[PDB]
């Protein structure tokens, strides 16, 4: 968490990729990595409550693709790239499926809980606009329940 | 089912068709010729289905669907999938008519039911159905076709046997009883107003008496004139009536399969024609 | 010629490719009242191709609005430039306390406007979310509760 | 042991309502259950696939004497999403 003029002691902000190159081999930070207030989110890394935005959706993503280790930087989060309102709740579930193959767990875990966001409006308007509903364009990934 | 079919009516484009039956569904079979193509089987009903109608297109194509149970299901494609966007179930008894207003008028579906009622479904500002309850026939209203321009107008067909003409006024807010007709003696099946492209409307008010009484208005301000399609009781009982968009040609199929292309000629004779 | 072109975009309209021919009511450019009808296509799918060339192209689409003849008591552009002042706070960062914009006001007019369809009411909630740190959300973000995010203020 | 027709399983929707909202699943974060995070993910599979399980003779006025989240706190088994997401933590894969 780097303030609003305390981002000049990390004027290298792509250094925060490189902190996290050797930092995580371990689960000891991921708890604070969901969009939740100061409670659950101050034990480990920064809070996604009031924080600047590069810190979020540039810094954590550029590290996220890189295989630097946790299995919980391939899986867990669902509000890690929420700093943007109901957003990467839909599409960090398929962020799983972009790194890794579509297979069993990674299939029907992520289609059952996202289809009661994306047809609990239930006529298939686009909610979080960049992938939208689960039945305009992942109706293929709702027959992959079986299999 | 598709073997004791009771309706199959097209949209104004003629490219979309919806066929219902005793299937308790609406099997959507659009026109590609005498081949048609399934797009979805709409299950929502319980019991025999009587009438469907697509919308006249200026307010989508939107399929109503009236049925035994009490229910008129507003179906609409919204992002290439269907969703019953409203329910219009204010009836208990068999719902027997659904017919949209023509896109010379605005959004005004006409629901009729043999519980006693006509219902002029008012589409609100999310497509939220809200009817004003009216009565035409107090035995039951078995049919309800619209009167377009050859303000707003329609016709309903009796289980009291009367064929009441209904005409809209905006200083009393409802359909004023315009006139009342009767040459009928068993119940009305279908009241079909002609869509002539000029001042003229005949009304083949189809009856169970084994007779169809064509009321004729030579021009609209000429009165309703009693004539018969033929002047005898038919051997069998008479089904659905239509009138063309241009020519005003009658088309009905009988019980013995009476093909009807009998249009009124010079001499005033319902005369066999092409 | 033009009449057959104004029946083409009523004919070839279907509910799958509603937007194809409601676009050829917009860009048809002999029409009027296509200005909130595009809004019943592009509200249920504000999905586009989401670059500054589609958005600058969508600028060119809300100038078609002013090309239409201006009716008695109908035709306005003071709440339809809502979706065009949206395309000016999405290429710009700057927290707006309405020193800039008619656009949080514009959403609130767009929860007294939405007419035809309550997914035309819920897109008003989705365009709330796409502009976070650039608004403080005096509208709502978008049964499905678990993660609406209630923290975006500074 | 009872994966037959025999004993029907439509009781398991009154029963487990305020089982799974209290501490027997999880209602904190990082709780693990012994052989029973991997056999309760396959009956809430059912309840999001098509439809929640049947009873509503005694669960559509008994959830409001239980004080369960679906009919009472407006939010459905999207709060048993929350109570599986809070053991994607580090207590289920």
């Amino acid at each position: 968490r780097l303030g609003h003029e305390c981002l000049s002691d990390t004027v290298r902000t792509n250094f925060l990729q490189l902190l996290l190159q050797e930092d995580i081999y371990s689960r000891d930070f991921f708890s604070t990595l969901l969009r939740l207030c100061n409670a659950h989110s101050d034990n480990g890394e920064l809070y996604l409550r009031t924080v600047d935005i590069k810190i979020v959706d540039s810094i954590l993503s550029q590290n996220l693709r890189s295989g630097d280790w946790e299995c919980f930087k391939k899986l867990y989060c669902f509000r890690m790239l929420n700093k943007s309102e109901r957003a990467a709740a839909e599409v960090l579930y398929q962020y799983i499926l972009m790194q890794a193959d579509l297979d069993v767990i990674r299939k029907r875990k992520c289609y059952l809980m996202v289809i009661n966001v994306l047809s609990s409006f239930d006529s298939a308007y686009d909610q979080w606009i960049l992938n939208g509903s689960k039945v305009v364009t992942l109706t293929d990934l709702r027959d992959e329940l079986r299999g | 089912h598709n073997e004791l079919i009771h309706d199959a009516v097209l949209d104004y484009y003629g490219k979309r068709l919806a066929t219902c039956s005793s299937d308790k569904t609406i099997k959507i079979f659009e026109v590609e010729g005498e081949t048609h193509k399934l797009i979805d089987t709409l299950t929502g009903h319980e019991g025999p289905v009587w009438r469907v109608d697509w919308a006249h297109p200026k307010f989508g194509t939107i399929l109503a669907s009236c049925s035994y149970d009490g229910k008129v299901l507003i179906w609409k494609e919204e992002n290439g999938r269907w969703s019953q966007i409203a329910v219009h179930a204010v009836h208990s008894a068999s719902v027997n008519s659904v017919q949209w207003a023509p896109h010379e008028y605005g959004p005004l579906l006409l629901v009729a039911s043999s519980d006693g009622k006509v219902s002029v479904v008012e589409f609100k500002e999310n497509g939220t159905t809200s009817p004003i309850i009216i009565d035409a026939h107090a035995i039951g209203v078995n049919s309800a076709s619209w009167a377009p321009a050859t303000s707003r107008k329609f016709v309903t067909g009796g289980a009291d046997n009367l064929v009441k003409i209904w005409k809209y006024n905006s200083d009393a807010q409802t359909y004023v009883l315009e006139s009342t007709l009767e040459g009928h003696s068993d119940w009305v099946r279908d009241v079909a107003w002609s869509p002539t492209v000029l001042l003229r409307s005949y009304l083949a008010s189809v009856s169970q008496d084994r007779t169809c009484i064509i009321w004729t208005q030579d021009n609209e301000q000429g009165p309703w004139k009693k004539t018969l399609l033929k002047e005898e009781k038919f051997p069998d009982v008479l089904w659905r009536a239509s009138w063309s968009l241009s020519g005003n040609v009658l088309a009905l199929s009988g019980g013995d399969n009476k093909v009807t292309l009998w249009k009124e000629n010079l001499e005033g004779k319902w005369e066999p024609a092409g | 010629s033009q009449l057959i072109f104004n029946a083409q975009a009523l004919k070839d309209r279907y509910e799958g490719n509603y937007l194809s021919e409601v676009q050829n009511l917009l860009l048809g450019s002999s029409y009027d009242l296509a200005e909130m009808a595009i809004v019943t296509s592009l509200g249920p799918r504000l999905l586009l191709s989401n670059n500054p060339v589609q958005n600058n192209e969508l600028k060119t689409l809300r100038e078609i609005l002013n090309e239409f003849p201006d009716s008695e008591r109908d035709k306005w552009s003071v709440s339809i430039n809502v979706f065009e002042v949206y395309l000016k706070l999405v290429l710009d960062n700057v927290e707006t306390q309405e020193t800039i914009d008619s656009l949080i006001s514009g959403m609130k007019i767009f929860y007294d406007q939405y007419k035809h369809c309550r997914e035309v009411a819920a897109c008003c909630n989705v365009m709330s979310q796409e502009i976070v740190s650039k608004i403080l959300e005096k509208n709502n973000p978008s049964l499905p509760l678990g993660q609406p995010e209630k923290a975006y203020l500074r | 042991l009872i994966e037959f027709p025999y004993l029907p399983k439509h009781y398991l929707v009154l029963l487990v309502a305020k089982f799974l909202y209290p501490i027997f699943l999880l209602d904190d974060k990082k709780l693990m259950d012994e052989d029973s995070v991997a056999t309760v993910i396959e009956v809430i599979e059912t309840k999001w696939d098509d439809a929640d399980e049947k009873s509503s003779n005694l669960y559509e006025t008994i959830i409001e004497a239980d004080k369960s989240l679906p009919s009472s706190m407006a939010t459905l088994l999207k709060n048993l999403r929350k109570k599986l997401n809070f053991k994607l933590c580090q207590a289920f894969m």
